[PDB]
């Protein structure tokens, strides 16, 4: 996949070449199209010490090399392409990594013929920015499971971000007010679980 | 008076309200009582069990043939009623009655029979007044004895916990029913004479008078119905 031909064509400005650590924190570097054949090779340079790798400040750089078969531009913002990565060290995938150690795991059941497909229901809370209290004061009800009322206050955000998945090709079916006041879940359908956990952390 | 006037003196406030806090226990006006003659015996000392004698147990039974009228006068405010059959407290019980019961040495109960020749009645609140308590205790006891009155069973289980597995009946729920079985008791109503109808038209009013206050608990569960 000819990552500097898709930005031109799609008119892609900044690509974030992103990793997951091990607390699940997206790491990303912000790199101007004009440099995006130079990572897609050699991947982009991290200190490993400064996320959650369990490394040293004395190693040398970590390099991510991107997936190009998991850019998304942008949804709400189509000018900055997303990919995932995969971490490596010394010239080798690190195992240390979050996706090298699924991939790793992927491998070994795959060498049996048996493949991993999974598909995550992800609740969430919408919250003021403080954090808190829920982002809607008229939310309050014992049971408020499926609010009819509550559900549509937030048809704004819950219609925009489904729609993106759909345009994303992830296949999402349904969108609910969940259990708690506040909580929500939108779903999509599962997929082999590479695919399922960089949309995860996409979606996330 | 006298703890009203002093604790005011301190720069403080007494109540005798039954239940002044949502989730701590209510004010009680347990009430230990014995009948004597004139000679100077206790008539509810006795050889029958925990050292009571059958005109303690026939005045228990009024006790509780009467109990529904008797929770009227001796439980005679709406706020009573959040302090009889209330959720648990903090620590961990009410100490209130729920049901229409007697056991031992036993405070979950309606009565207790904390020893030989006499009854604790556990069901006054701080809100009974002096004199129309006894009264109607007396009333319904002296029924009992009439009649000789079977209390029913003892039961020493604790009713908090071990309640649901049995049958027992309920204490009337609030004021309004409370005062309904005290006007259907022709023994409690004719014992106090003109003082229970009186009574009972109050207490009707203050029931009614609490029904048209607007809470803000109906506000939160049903502005949205
Ligand atoms: N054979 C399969 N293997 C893995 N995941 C699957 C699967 N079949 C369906 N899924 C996925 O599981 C997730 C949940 O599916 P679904 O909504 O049908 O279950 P459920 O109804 O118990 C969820 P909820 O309680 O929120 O309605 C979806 O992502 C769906 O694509």
């Amino acid at each position: 996949t000819d990552l500097a031909s898709i930005a031109r064509e799609k008119g892609i400005e900044f690509f974030l070449i992103s990793f997951t650590d091990l607390l699940g924190v997206q790491r990303a570097k912000l790199v101007p199209a004009r440099a995006i054949a130079d990572m897609a090779v050699n991947g982009a340079g991290f200190a490993g010490f400064a996320a959650w790798l369990d490394m040293s400040p004395a190693d040398a750089d970590i390099l991510a090399i991107p997936d190009p078969e998991s850019l998304i531009q942008l949804p709400w913002k189509p000018s900055v392409g997303w990919l995932a990565a995969d971490v490596h060290f010394e010239g080798r995938p690190f195992p240390k990594a979050p996706r090298v150690a699924l991939k790793s795991v992927l491998a070994r059941a795959a060498g049996k013929d048996m493949h991993l497909k999974h598909g995550v229901e992800c609740e969430f809370f919408l919250i003021q920015p403080d954090g808190s209290a829920i982002s809607d004061p008229a939310d309050t009800q014992a049971k408020p499971c499926y609010d009819q009322d509550a559900l549509m206050r937030r048809f704004d955000v819950i219609a925009e971000i489904c729609s993106y998945m759909v345009d994303l090709g992830w296949g999402p079916y349904q969108n609910d007010h969940e259990d708690a006041n506040g909580q929500f879940e939108m779903n999509w359908d599962y997929a082999d679980a590479l695919v399922t956990a960089d949309r995860h952390a996409f979606f996330k | 008076f006298m703890v009203k006037s002093v604790a005011e003196r301190h720069g403080l406030r007494a109540t005798f309200m039954p239940k002044p806090f949502a989730h701590l226990t209510g004010n009680g006006c347990h009430t230990h009582l014995s009948m004597w003659t004139a000679a100077g015996d206790n008539l509810f000392e006795g050889d029958g069990e925990l050292g009571l004698s059958p005109t303690a147990y026939a005045f228990l039974g009024g006790l509780i043939g009467h109990a529904k009228g008797l929770t009227a006068v001796v439980n005679p405010t709406v706020n009573s009623y959040k302090r009889l059959n209330a959720p648990v407290t903090v620590s961990g019980a009410t100490w209130s009655p729920n049901t229409i019961t007697y056991g031992g040495n036993n405070r979950t109960h309606m009565v207790r029979i904390p020893d030989a020749g006499r009854l604790e009645l556990r069901l006054p609140d701080g809100a009974a007044n002096p004199y129309l308590m006894p009264a109607a205790i007396l009333a319904a006891g002296l029924d009992g004895i009439e009649t000789q009155a079977d209390p029913g069973q003892r039961l020493d289980i604790d009713m908090y916990v071990e309640g649901h597995s049995v049958e027992a009946e309920q204490l009337p729920l609030n004021l309004l029913d409370a005062v309904r079985a005290l006007e259907a008791d022709e023994v409690l109503a004719g014992g106090l004479g003109a003082a229970a109808a009186a009574f009972a038209k109050f207490k009707r009013a203050e029931w009614a008078d609490y029904k048209s206050q607007l809470t803000e608990w109906e506000r939160r569960t049903t502005l949205d119905c």
